RNA sequence: CACAGGGAUAACUGGCUUGUGGCGGCCAAGCGUUCAUAGCGACGUCGCUUUUUGAUCCUUCGAUGUCGGCUCUUCCUAUCAUACCGAAGCAGAAUUCGGUAAGCGUUGGAUUGUUCACCCACUAAUAGGGAACGUGAGCUGGGUUUAGACCGUCGUGAGACAGGUUAGUUUUACCCUACUGAUGAACUCGUCGCAAUGGUAAUUCAGCUUAGUACGAGAGGAACCGCUGAUUCAGAUAAUUGGU
RNA sequence: AGGUGUCCUAAGGGGGGCUCAUGGAGAACAGAAAUCUCCAGUAGAACAAAAGGGUAAAAGUCCCCUUGAUUUUGAUUUUCA
RNA sequence: AGACUAAUCGAACCAUCUAGUAGCUGGUUACCGCCGAAGUUUCCCUCAGGAUAGCAGUGUCGACCUUCAGUUUUAUGAGGUAAAGCGAAUGAUUAGGGACUCGGGGGCGAUUUUUAGCCUUCAUCCAUUCUCAAACUUUAAAUAUGUAAGAAGCCCUUGUUACUUAACUGAACGUGGGCAUUCGAAUGUAUCGACACUAGUGGGCCAUUUUUGGUAAGCAGAACUGGCGAUGCGGGAUGAACCGAACGCGGGGUUAAGGUGCCGGAGUGGACGCUCAUCAGACACCACAAAAGGCGUUAGUACAUCUUGACAGCAGGACGGUGGCCAUGGAAGUCGGAAUCCGCUAAGGACUGUGUAACAACUCACCUGCCGAAUGUACUAGCCCUGAAAAUGGAUGGCGCUCAAGC
């Protein structure tokens, strides 16, 4: 019984099937200031600059921009309570993050309703609600009739 | 001095195959698996029985070679050494350990109890579920009955709970015997040693139509 | 229990590559309109792949017995479950109503094969329209010409809470 | 050799398990001159019991006296003999396989502390087991297992050895219950009776005749009835014999 | 099922050219195997060591130059109070 | 002899140090009310013990801040288990076929054989085929898991710098202004945040599901959750862990698990069936029984036969070539080997048994005479039976129960 630095990390640190090698350069290009909400995952290529298998799939917020790394803040939960943890990491294991894309989309959305629909003079009904149970219609059977059903025997297959 | 079968029935541990882990198993007992003209072609033996199994347990491969020995005897006195073929569709890979006690109960070192128990390997044995086949006929049609008793007489060397079920296939081809008639008459079938192969229409059409020439008219 | 034969209809959800789903009728026999439902959508999942979340019930009616007052003989297809293996099975019986006749088929099963009422389904019933199709003896017996027969040895009913009678009985009657 | 503690932890009974030990089945390649099942049974497989030995440590360490033998009662059947029967490669005799059956028996000695064992001899037979591995306020103390002492191997030495040998204190019942017997108040004192319930008892062999017969080529060689005795056990008695 | 109390002035650092194991076909002694040539060859070779991950105009291989194996203190990660 | 030295000796007796130390046994004194645990993480010559964190009590303070949540919805990330796969890599593994001879071996054509000859047995390629992997994989669930759902928000203009850019081009922090009419999913808020001081505990055990060693165990060791310990009450006759349900003192009503022939409060209640046991059976955890058999009885599947007269019963026949070929003391159907034809038919086997040294003789298969209608065979699963042997007398709780008071 041994506890390593990188114990048990035999499929999760591994390159995919049929992706190996070159590291596509569109990582190098992106930018990222304090305050975007990125996620962590980690590349087995690179060596230097990498985080500990626990924040292999975390998602933190950025707070400090260096040359080629990032410092993010994630929490931690020991028992009975939680902690910050400040990690540095190299910009080849990190990516922008779609969590809060659809609340940027929505909210631009309900500003210009909003704009719209005070100049007309209707009420809004902006924010969403679940979804509710359904409506009263009718079916037609013409030109569709039903098809009588039944259970079937038993017989052997092999 | 083997143990009774009934000490090692339940499947209870995971599979345990030999590897370059453990090494220094003895050799199965079973080695031969197929019986009879073992090179008769497809169209001479059209009627197939098989033994299915119906419980979850585990089959010994000391069991199973005595279990082939019986209905070989059988089949070759009634219907001949040329008019049928026998095989077993269940080979053994999983290895049951044993401890020894007394004779590792010696005065001179080692030690004596339940300290450090883990067995050495002692035999093989088969892993079976529901619905699993055990052992295949196949013969004419006129040895129906002769088919049926060996098995029924083979299956009283096993632990457990077997049926005798006579299938609807040709041969050992998963074709229906209507569906395999037609479709053989159609042309697309191609006559291999003890054995058939099919068309199937996405090759190049030289290599094709050599192989396959009556589908072509 | 006591039973009631449905008609249920269901439907696929419509979608925008295929509107107008077909649709599926069924005849069930159940003690009420919700376990009716229910036992539509359990035999369905095992023919077509449709679940209860992704379809939907169109329509649910009560057929009743056009001629309630009528004997006749019935003929039922079933599959049942034993122990060790799955088995077909073909009964008659004798009485008039179809309803009754799931009845007396429930208990007949439960009885001489213990056969819960979880294991079975019933594939088809029929109402023996002629009387030279009839195959089983017990109701070939039944259906002699210019039937009769006694009643031999019937006890008689007494208060169960009269004791202590003053004269022997007689079952005579 | 000592102290404080431990059933948190071993050596014996008891409890769960049954590998090993013991006992019984199912299929049938074959043995049996020919013939699978008179009598057996390979290769496989399903069980039962707690009189062998293991595994665990649940109960007792402010203590349940720890080998064997002697005496005594009762219980189980997986039946050695005794009763009556069914099968055979059962002519007779001698035998082998099975059933109903635990009522009645199952020995005397040489060697060893022995449990275990092996010889001599009689007998119808000399079957297997339990009861806190029955039984120490019932006995004995031959062995193990305190202190004395000798030898051999080991250790420089004190000392060690499930290696051999010799000598070594065995305590208390008047209490409660159980058992064997003996009195006894109440309805006046007596004599003669009935019988619910509880207990229960007999056992085996030998000689004569059947008979040199049935059976069998011969060698050999039975049985029921009948008659007279004897072995083990039980209840009494003292004229004769013996003991005191 | 196995491994550690070591080893390295290069087996560290930078730059540059090349591609491997193996198979097919040929060439005096030469052959099963010595050296040379063409074609195919996704890593089936190599990377001090146990096993896993990673690497192809390289992280392998050959060539050129060096000592970031240097000075001053702080922040953060795994075992974790 | 570790013997004796005042009943004391493997180190006498008397007083003092001395109330000598103990991580170890034993005890620890009136009532009511409110709250209410742990046997777990790290370190210790630590393992019968301590410190540390956790669980708990009391005292408060900041607002009554309106924030929060062992939960759901919507949007968006990470994983390598169950399953699946091997005519897909690695590894294991059964069998034929085609192509090849100079890869090996055994023959033949003149063993000629250094003949690309005829055979073939391995070996090698190609298209197929039967089974597997805790330390294999191209794929890939269910259950659980990270983040977000705004006023501390969104948009517009332009001030600071010793940083950065060729550069007022950027980055952080800012001034000013605009956008609420509706602050931007559901439900709840019978309980929001911070601080101080300290008690006990640090031997645990049981259960569904997942699961490791072991033949197995009322055995040893783990994960999520629920219990006993620390807990009474109704049911399982009895029993810490099971089912129902958690508790101030009383009165009335209704139920849960469980029951209604008596013991025992309430049906000898109702409908359809199955079972006869010279060992019946009788309610989850639970106090046990299997393989294999039955012409006991009930229900079902399939196939075959039949007024051109079946199954059963009684009665008749049961022929020739031909004692077929070999085999050998002799074997004429009947020790054994290999063949398996015809004649006459109403019918007869180069044979089913008994039998002889061999014959003979008997019988069977097959057909026919009599009768007057439906049978014959092989399988499946319900209850019952055989399989079923231990020691004081005995336990479906007891008595008892048979169109049940059993299933
Ligand atoms: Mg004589």
């Amino acid at each position: 019984h041994a506890a390593g630095l990188r114990s048990g990390t035999r499929y999760a640190f591994s390159r995919g099937f049929r992706k190996h090698g070159q590291i596509p350069l569109s990582t190098y290009l992106r930018t990222y200031r304090v305050g975007d909400i990125v996620d962590i995952k980690v590349n087995g290529a690179v060596q230097k600059g990498m985080p500990h298998k626990f924040y292999h799939g975390k998602t933190g917020v950025v707070y400090n921009v260096t040359k080629s790394a990032v410092g993010v803040i994630v929490y931690k939960r020991v028992k009975h309570r939680y902690i910050e943890k400040r990690i540095n990491v190299r910009i080849e294991h990190v990516k922008p993050s779609r969590s809060r894309e659809d609340f940027l989309r929505r909210v631009k959305e309900n500003a210009e309703l909003k704009k719209k629909a005070k100049a007309e003079g209707v009420p809004v009904q902006l924010k969403r609600q679940p979804a509710m149970p359904r409506e009263a219609h009718t079916v037609s059977i013409a030109d569709n009739k039903p098809v009588t059903l039944a259970p079937v025997a038993y017989e052997t297959t092999i | 001095a083997r143990r009774p079968a009934r000490c090692y029935r339940y499947c209870k541990n995971k599979p345990y195959p030999k590897s370059r882990f453990n090494r220094g198993v003895p050799d199965p007992k079973i080695k031969i698996y197929d019986l009879g003209r073992k090179r008769a072609t497809v169209d001479d033996f059209p009627l197939c029985v098989h033994l299915v199994s119906n419980e979850y347990e585990q089959l010994s491969s000391e069991a199973l070679e005595a279990a082939r020995i019986c209905a070989n005897k059988y089949l070759v006195k009634y219907a001949g050494k040329e008019g049928f073929h026998l095989r077993v569709r269940a080979h053994p890979y999983h290895v049951i350990r044993i401890n020894k006690m007394l004779s590792c109960a010696g005065a001179d070192r080692l030690q004596t109890g339940m300290r450090g128990a883990f067995g050495k390997p002692q035999g093989t044995v088969a892993r079976v579920d529901i619905g699993q086949i055990l052992i295949s006929v196949r013969t004419r049609d006129s040895n129906r009955a002769i088919a049926l008793e060996a098995l029924r007489r083979c299956q009283y060397k096993f632990p457990g709970r077997q049926k005798i079920i006579v299938s609807k296939n040709w041969g050992f081809t998963p074709l229906r015997r209507e569906e395999y008639l037609e479709k053989k008459a159609a042309g697309r079938v191609r006559v291999d040693g003890a054995y058939v192969q099919f068309l199937t229409n996405h090759g190049n059409l030289e290599e094709n139509m050599r192989r396959f020439p009556d589908a072509f008219k | 229990g006591r039973l009631q034969e449905y008609q249920v209809i269901g439907r696929h959800l419509p979608t925008e590559a295929n509107p107008n789903p077909a649709l599926y009728r069924m005849r069930i026999f159940a003690p009420n309109e919700v376990v009716a439902k229910s036992r539509f959508w359990y035999f369905l999942r095992g023919l077509k792949k449709v679940k209860k979340a992704t379809g939907e019930i169109v329509s649910v009616n009560v057929i009743s017995e056009k001629h309630p007052l009528k004997v006749k003989n019935f003929g039922i297809w079933l599959r049942y479950d034993s122990r060790s293996g799955t088995h077909n099975m073909y009964k008659e019986y004798r009485e008039t109503s179809r309803v009754a006749a799931v009845e007396a088929m429930y208990a007949d099963m439960a009885a001489r094969h213990r056969a819960r009422f979880r294991s079975i389904h019933i594939l088809k019933v029929v109402e023996l329209e002629k009387t030279e199709d009839v195959k089983r003896p017990y109701i070939k017996q039944l259906v002699a010409k210019n039937l009769s027969f006694p009643l031999p040895h019937r006890v008689p009913k007494i208060s169960t809470k009269k004791i202590f009678s003053a004269k022997r009985p007689s079952t005579f009657s």
